[PDB]
This record gives structure tokens, sequence and C-alpha cells, in this order.
């Protein structure tokens, strides 16, 4: 039984054990000595002359209880998850790989005592094999009554052990995407544009122009003068066009925002060329296809325009009704029973957190560092790299359980086995009947409940499956329309997003032998288990590529998820931009026309709403200061290319060095 | 066997053994009904030109004077002029366009190259276009904004310094002669001359480019400077179309909901359409006609491969009233003039070689103003719904590519 010659056979194993008492019995009645249950379990260090007949009858039970107790773990774990249909799918493992540490051992015990269902009281013992052990006053041995539930929850206990990774120094291998960059420039300021308009559209633009002096307003004026005559030489390229389904009144500096947030290159253009060199070419650019292709975006995600002619796309909220995207990554039921298993019941599913595992361990650790840069949370904001959660939060889940002895009067349990130790575990939890009611939440607390962009990502790239995240900028026309910036979208015809599919190592072998303890029947599980993961991850489920989410730019939380309706119209929309603080009079332009912008760089630094004031009527600043279009709109992501020294998982994989910031 | 084509956002390449242009047009009066056609409303009036004259009414078989219907002879003649309105045998065209505005391209951006790997091909080029377009826009975007129009600048292009005179392509010493400053106003030689990719031109005012394209094309050929002959004129204009109409396309998708009624299924019928990604508009266009067809036949230039925007280009020149004879210093019809030479043998060569080149200054004439204007793509469409019933994007690539929009009137 020690070797495990027989394998997954629990049944040969029965029946023999059967047919030993049988003969067992045979001899007893034989000698006409009464058999005695009190007697202790036979010990093989001590002679066997001295054991005595009683000591093989509980030696016999012991071991018939073990292995019926296995059989009805195996029952109640094929009960409890429809991967696996039938007992004999599961193949036996081989015991080629024979490794015992007993320090090791008993750190797995300690780690897996903790992973019980509810609080329990645990006792050390000596098996009938001669191992030290621990059962549950039933004589549950620990690895069977409980299971870590995963095979990486279980190579996490084993991995935390001085440094916190070694894989990565063993590799021996802090960038920002110009996209995350842009839209974060792009969005702080539309933001802060829309809440202090107010103070900004009181600001008198006519004295700068009628003086023709320049640099007289202070550092700080910079950024007011140049953002109000911004979106007033906005309104101005509008009023023109207009002269050559619904009627929509959009406000002044709900234009002043659309058009900011369509092209970020308006902004850079204005400091880079004077107004009046601007005005015919800002007005002749721009047009009304754009803008109401713009407005009216409904039933079509991802938006018909590409990234590049394109930047925000406007949603009806009444349209789209709600969809639960959790069902598909983290709730669904075969994600929540894997993550069941916790140390009490008022803990919270683990799915989402186990997803985040499954994120560290399988992805190449480059592409986790860049996605983490781009969508760090504020709660993970003071941690740096991604392994970084994971490790914090298995170190708090270590902490919840203690650990307290109580003393047992009797030696023996009824089944005879000689207790060295009972454990109690208590419930440390910070529920006691305080009665404040009120307590700081812990960083697993406001964990669970807020969702995060992140989260998404994760679980579309994991699982395979598609979906599109858009950045809200505001909700118009009485909540008529809502804006929304194009961020991250997913699709098949993507070739970053269809090699991310098998750059990750579905192999995960390496998770069984690394952490052998010494338990076949667990390692049996958790292989079924991994296969089934790889042909469930290998095959997703498509569902014509259409989910939508909303998040939040400041704390990184989604707000709103989508879905388009069947039918679709032309909405037809007539859009007027209302006028109630017009545009002073042009001057000496009326009564060769001037060169046309460049529309093809959008900034990246916020440094220049500091400088100064275009001068009326450097190379190095266009280069730098801003970025081509162009290149935003090509996919970010990329591969490095192979050398002669063999490059590591993470290394394989790479954003695009031009593009992002080392 | 068959040549794929599959610029098509929408359908996959269409399958063809020779002949695209004619066999598609012979598709499309054969499978379908053309009673109820109609093209744009210019192709009308040039219809009624060709009627009121008996000798090209009998030699176009124009029957009817009301129907909107054009007859496919005069549709294959009105391609196959687009199409011959730039390819040349003076040089014999050695050397063709397409591989001259890559050289050009190539020479500008060779410190580009240097941060990847360095091609020694002209595919390799073509398939650094996606990358090279808009390096290449940003810099002369940024070089027409520092235009302060010191020279005449009506409209800023090329070739706004060539002799009245002078009505031939080619120069008439061996090629070699040029007038001094027939390129002054080449905005971009004001771009690639302050970058020094062209460090040498007579007239104006070593030459990596032209060791180059020696040593990419001494294998292929098994060599012409900027200077020693027309190689000059061609890759210049060739990649200002080609920039124009990059920057045309590119400003829309084409996924915009359709207004028109004309599809291709129509077309071709259902059964058609039945047996026949979302990237940059170019990049469908790029290993189908750019690589595969030249592949096919090095030697195609572009006239060829985008015939629709001749059109576009003459009309524009017709409307700015500048005429090829006055250069500032009557026949309003400039496409049906080579029709006539081209329909009878009678005619010399030596006529029809300059009312052909005539032709073909109006041409890039033409040319120039769509790229001249802040409004390009503006432009182009509001001139092409109403001359060709081009109501969207996805009929403006159709155009564009096959010179012709057919459409039932529903009118």
């Amino acid at each position: 039984i020690q070797t495990f010659s027989y394998g997954l056979d629990f049944r040969s194993q029965l029946e023999k054990i059967r047919d030993l008492r049988t003969r067992f019995a045979e001899l007893a009645k034989r000698r006409g000595t009464r058999l005695s249950n009190e007697g202790v379990l036979p010990n093989p260090r001590k002679p066997q002359a001295t054991t005595s007949l009683g000591a093989f009858t509980r030696g016999l039970n012991a071991l018939e209880r073990h292995v019926q107790l296995g059989h009805q773990y195996l029952l109640n774990k094929l009960n409890g998850s429809s991967l696996v249909y039938r007992l004999e799918d599961i193949p036996s493992v081989l015991p080629a790989t024979h490794e015992t540490d007993p320090a090791l051992i008993m750190r797995d015990r300690l780690r897996r005592l903790c992973f019980a269902r509810h609080h329990d009281t645990f006792l050390e013992v000596v098996d009938v094999f001669g191992m030290r052990q621990i059962v549950t006053q039933a004589g549950e041995p620990i690895h069977l009554v409980t299971d870590y539930g995963n095979v990486a929850f279980k190579y996490l206990a084993l991995r935390d052990d001085g440094r916190p990774l070694a894989w990565r120094r063993r590799c021996s291998g802090n960038v920002v995407t110009t996209r995350y960059k842009a839209i974060t420039v792009a969005v702080a300021v539309c933001q802060t544009l829309r809440t202090f308009w107010p103070q900004i559209s009181q600001y008198d633009l006519r004295p700068y122009l009628t003086q023709h002096q320049s640099h007289t307003h202070p550092a700080e004026t910079h950024t007011l003068h140049n953002l109000k005559l911004f979106c007033y030489l906005v309104s101005t390229a509008w009023h023109q066009r207009i002269d050559t389904g619904t009627v929509l009144r959009l406000s002044l500096q709900e234009f002043c925002v659309l058009i900011a947030a369509l092209y970020p290159e308006y902004i850079y253009t204005v400091l880079k060329y004077p107004v009046q060199m601007s005005l015919p070419s800002l007005t002749a650019h721009l047009h009304q296809d754009v803008i109401h292709a713009v407005v009216n975006n409904t039933h079509k995600m991802p938006p018909d325009h590409l990234p590049e002619q394109v930047k925000a796309f406007c949603i009806t909220p009444t349209q789209w009704p709600a969809m639960q995207l959790n069902k598909l990554f983290w709730e669904n039921k075969l994600v929540q029973q894997l993550c069941q298993v916790g140390p009490q019941k008022s803990t919270p599913p683990l799915g989402k957190l186990w997803l985040y595992a499954m994120a560290t361990l399988v992805f190449p650790q480059d592409m986790l560092q860049c996605l983490w840069l781009e969508l760090k949370p504020q709660y993970a904001e003071t941690y740096a790299s991604v392994s970084e959660l994971v490790q914090t939060l298995f170190q708090i889940f270590t902490q919840q359980c203690e650990m307290v002895t109580e003393g047992y009067t009797q030696p023996q349990l009824p089944t005879g086995e000689p207790v060295l130790q009972m454990i109690r575990v208590p419930r440390q939890d910070t529920t006691t009947t305080d009665t404040n009611t009120t307590t700081e939440p812990g960083l697993l607390d406001v964990f669970i409940q807020t969702e995060t962009a992140l989260d998404y990502a994760l679980g579309s790239w994991l699982f395979g499956i598609p979906v599109c995240l858009g950045v809200h900028v505001a909700d118009l026309l009485k909540g008529q329309r809502i804006l929304v910036a194009r961020h991250l979208e997913y699709t098949s015809r993507d070739r970053d997003f269809l090699r991310i599919q098998r750059s990750r190592d579905l192999n995960l072998s390496q998770l069984l032998q690394d952490t052998w303890t010494e338990t076949p029947l667990e390692h049996c599980w958790l292989q079924a288990q991994i296969r089934r993961l790889r042909d469930y991850l290998r095959f997703p489920t498509r569902l014509e590529f259409i989910p939508l989410v909303i998040y939040n730019a400041q704390d990184h939380t989604v707000v709103r998820v989508l879905r388009p309706p069947s039918t679709f119209e032309q909405d037809h929309s007539r859009l007027v931009l209302d006028e109630a603080f017009p545009t002073f009079p042009l001057y000496d332009q009326d009564d060769a026309p001037t060169p046309p912008v460049p529309f093809n760089r959008v900034p990246v630094n916020i440094q220049f709403l500091r400088e100064n004031p275009p001068p009326i009527a450097d190379t190095s600043r266009t280069a730098d200061s801003a970025l081509v279009s162009t290149a935003f709109g090509g996919s970010v992501f990329q591969e490095n290319r192979l050398g002669e020294t063999p490059l590591c998982r993470d290394e394989l994989v790479a954003v695009a060095p031009g593009a992002a910031s080392t | 066997v068959p040549s794929y084509f599959g610029i098509t956002q929408n359908d996959p390449f269409i399958r063809f053994h020779t002949d695209f242009r004619g066999e598609v047009v012979n598709t499309m009066f054969e499978n379908a009904s053309t009673w109820t056609f109609s093209f744009g409303i210019w192709y009308y009036r040039l219809k009624r030109g060709l009627y009121t004259q008996p000798r090209w009414k009998r030699v176009y078989h124009l029957a009817q004077m009301d129907n909107f219907s054009i007859s496919q002879e005069l549709l294959l003649g009105v391609v196959n002029a687009l199409e011959n309105v730039t390819v040349y045998p003076t040089y014999d065209c050695v050397l063709s366009d397409l591989e001259a505005a890559a050289c050009l391209l190539a020479a500008y951006g060779h410190a580009l190259w240097e941060g990847r790997d360095p091609p020694d091909s002209v595919a390799t080029v073509l398939g650094e276009l996606p990358q090279l377009l808009p390096r290449l826009a940003d810099d002369v975007s940024r070089e027409i904004a520092a235009w302060e129009g010191p020279v005449a600048a009506g409209n800023n292009y090329y070739a706004y310094r060539d002799s009245p005179d002078l009505r031939y392509y080619m120069p008439l010493s061996g090629g070699r002669h040029y007038h001094p400053g027939t390129f002054d106003r080449h905005v971009l030689v004001r771009l690639f001359h302050k970058r020094g990719v062209i460090q040498h031109l007579p007239g104006y005012g070593d030459d990596v480019l032209s060791l180059w394209s020696r040593r990419l094309l001494v294998g292929k050929l098994g060599p012409v400077f900027v200077h020693e002959q027309q190689y000059l004129r061609s890759g210049l204009t060739c990649l200002a179309g080609l920039l124009l109409l990059w920057k045309v396309t590119n400003a829309d998708s084409v996924f915009a909901p359709r207004t028109g009624k004309f599809t291709l299924a129509d077309l071709l019928g259902s059964d058609a359409v039945a047996g026949g990604g979302r990237v940059r508009n170019f990049e469908f266009l790029v290993r189908y006609y750019i690589g595969p067809w030249y592949a096919r036949d090095p030697a195609v230039t572009l006239s060829q491969l985008f015939p629709g925007l001749a059109l576009l280009a003459v009309t524009e020149s017709v409307r700015s009233g500048w005429d090829p004879s006055r250069r500032e210093d009557s026949k309003s019809n400039p496409v049906a003039d080579y029709m006539f030479a081209q329909s009878s043998k009678q005619y010399g060569d030596l006529r029809r070689l300059e009312v052909h080149d005539a032709l073909l200054f109006h041409y890039e004439h033409g040319l120039g103003r769509l790229l001249s204007v802040t409004l390009p793509r503006h432009r182009v469409s509001t001139l092409g719904s109403s001359l060709f019933n081009v109501n969207d994007i996805y009929e403006l690539l159709y155009f564009l590519v096959l010179g012709f929009l057919p459409s039932v009137a529903v009118l």
C-alpha cells in the first residue's frame, strides 16, 4: 500500500483485505482465543511475537477504514465536479518518482490544515503504517479530508520559501505603452475641462489677440488660455461647415470635450502653430460625417473606424441591456466549485483570486508587467509586480488561521491509534460581537467586492474570450448618450490577441512534480483537473465577439457592462451646437491660403500646457513631446526576435520597444 | 494558375486567369442586365457628345439617345485609354514608376531603416510601406506647414516651371538635358534636398540614392540617376499620387452605413459572392495589387493599378480653368481625343504621342489640386458623388480601382 504497487484499484485492495480478515478469523477460531478490539495497532518496529491477535484485528480495521474512506472521498469529488464523469477515466500516477521529505511533508500537512472548510479539532498520531500523521475526531487523515482544490493553490503553499521568486532570478531578465499613456493624457484633460468649465468659460480671450502683446499673462494662465482658445477655435471651425431622424443640441463645453477626445492632435496643433495659420485648416479638416458616425455609434462594436481615425465613440444606454461577465470568467459554477474550499464559510469565493493566480503563473512575465503598468489599480498601487498581490494575499490567508493546543485525557481514540498531540484551530476572523459594528476592511475585503478592468482583461486572455474596454468620459444629453473612449478591444482578427493564446503554456505538469507530497489519490485528481482545464482552455467558447466593458479612470473600477441589441436603425441625428457665448470678430483675414496643419502627433507629456502661447503668423519637440497616430493605431503587442542565446518565456514575447518608453 | 485580388474588406480574393478588368466588365454586362444600369452623369454627357458625331457613333455603337445605359466597348475604351495615359515606350519604360517611388522613399527612409533590419529587395520596401508612410506623411506635412510661398505658390506640388513650348514628356536632347528649375517648385524636392536625399540637381538652387538604385537594380536587370533622364518626374508624381490616395482613403473606414443601392452581390449574382483583419485600408490592397501583381508583371505602373482617379483629376483641372496650352501665359473633353487618335491608324504616331502627352500633363495638373487643398478627401468625395454616383467609400474604393461605378437609376 505504501509503494502504491496496485495503483488506483481500490476494489482489489478491499477484497484482499476482507480475505485477509477471513484467514485471520479462521486462525483465531482455531486457537480458541477470543478477539480483543481494545488493543493498539501493531508496530513494525516492535517484535511481531509480542504483538497480539487483537492488535492485528485493529490494524486490519485501520487499513480497511483508510481504503473505504479514500474510495468515498473519490466518489464525493466525482459527484461535486462535472468535468470528470466516471472513476476509470483517471489514470494511476506512477510511483517512479519516490521522494519523501519529512520536514516538507510536515509543512505540507500544516499548510493544508488551514484549508479545512470549517474550524475543526485535529490531533497528531502515527498511522498503522508507522508514519506520523494528523487525523480528525472521526480519524480522517489530513491529506484525505482536506484538499487544496487547485494544483496551483497547492504549489503556492510550498513555493513561499525565502525569496519571493527564484524562477525570475534563473531567467535573469518599468515600460509603459503609448496607447495607455495617450488615453490617460486625453482623459485627464477632458475631465478637467468638464469639471471647471464655468471658470474657463469666463476667461476673456479677446484682449490677448487685440493687444498683440504676448507672454504678459502668468505661467498658470498658459493652460486656461490654451484650452479655452482651443475649443473656441473648435467652435469657429464648426460654425462654417454647417452652412453647406432627431435633432440634438450640444452645449459649447460638450462640443469642446467631444472634439478634444476625437483627435488628440489638436491640442499640440494649437501650441505648434498660430491661430491665424490654423483657422482655415482647422475649419476645413473637420467635418460632419465622422462626427455623426461617432455620436450615432450603436449596434456596432468594435467601432467601424480604425483606432487611427477615431478615438472615442458614443453609446446609447437604453438600447444596450445588462450582461454578467462574472459568470463567464470567475463566477462560473465550475470555478466556484474549484474555489469553494476555504478556511471558513464566511470567506468569499476565490474564483477571482484563483483567476489572477492563473494569470500570474501561466502567462509570460513581461506581458503581465506591461498589462499591470497599464491597468494598475488604486488599491494595488502600493505593490509593483504582478506576483506581489498573490504573495501578499496568500500571506494574509496564512495569517488568518492560528494555532492553540489542548490536551486530551484519553491517550487513545476508540480506533486505538496513539495520540501524540492535539491541535486546535482558533477562528480568528474579526467577527466577534464588539458592538462597534465599524472596522477598517482588510485588503481582501475591499479586494473581493471591487472589480477592475484588469480582472476582465486577464479573464479574456486566459479563457480566450473577447472583451472591449471603454474609458468613460461623461454622460451626456441627460444620459441620452454616453462618452466612451477607445482603450482596448478584443477581436480574433488581431494578430497580438491570436498570438497570446498560444504564448501561454498550458502544460501544468511542472506544478505536479514540483510539489510531490506522497499522496497518489490527490496527485491523480489534480492531474485530472489539469488535463480537463487544458482541454477547456484550448477551445474557447465564442459569443460572436461582442462583450463590452466600461471602467473608471481614477480608481480603475468597472462602471457598466453592455450588449448590442439585434435590431438596428439609422439614427439620422442632426447635431446643432447651441450658441450662447459667441466668437470674437475675425481680424485682417477677410475681404495665398495658409498651409494645413499636421494632424499626426498625439502628445505624451503634460508639460506642453505650461508652454507659451503660439506666436502670431523644434523638431525634437515634435518627435518627443508628441507621438505619431499611425504607430498608435497599430497593435502595440509584439514578439521579440529569436537570438543565439535562448530567450525566456517572458522574453520571447514583448511589447514593441520603439513605441513604448523604457 | 489563377491570380488573386482581394482588396475588398468584406470579400475574399477573386480568382481569375487573365484580363482582370476585361473579365470583370464582361461578367458585368453578361450576368446582369445593364438596361437600368447608369454610370455618372459625366458619362452621360460623353454619351451625348459621342452620339452627336456620326462616325464615332458608329465606331462606338450608341443606338439610343435618352437612356443612361453605356455600351460595354465604350467602358473598355475608357479603361484602356486611362491605362495608356501613363505607360510609355519612349524610354521603353525600362524603369517602371513604382520602382522610382520606392527608391525615392527608400533614400529618405534609409535613416529609418537603420533601426530595423536593412532591406535589400524592392518587395521588402513594398512590405514596409505601411511602416514608411507615417513618417513620410509627418515630414511632408511639417514641410507643408513651413511653406511660406517663396516661389510662385498657387498650388504646392510639382512641375510648375515646365516650358510652355515643350509639349513632350521626355526632354528632346537624348533625354538628358533639362530647362533649369523645372522642379524648383516641387514641394518634396524642397523636402529631400533639405534632408540631403538628393544632394545635386541641375538647375536647382555621392547621391546615396543613385548608388543604392544601382546596387539593388543591377541584380534584377542583370540604372538611370535622377539627373540622367526622365526617371526624375515619374517617381515623384506616382509617389505623390500614392500619398494622396493613402490620406484620402484612410481618412474614413469602409464599414460606414451603406446609403447607395449598389452592391457587388447585385453585380456578380448571389452565387458568385456566396462562392467567394480590420486594419488600415491599404493593408488589404498590399498583398494583392502591390506584391503578387508585381510578381506577375513588374513593368505595370500606377495608372494600370488605379485608373479611377484619372477622371477625377482631369475634371478638377478642368474646374480650375487652366489649360495645357496656356500655362498661365477650346475643347473641354481631354479624354475623347486620345480615343479618336487610337480608333483609326491613319493618325500619325508623333501626333498621337503629342496629344497623349498633353492629356498626361493635364492629368498630373489635376492630380496636384487634390493634394494641394486642405480638404483632399472632401473635394474628391463631393466631386465623385456628383459626377460618378459615388454614394459611399465602399463604392469609392470600387470606383477608383475599376474606373467605373454602375448603378440602377432608382430615380
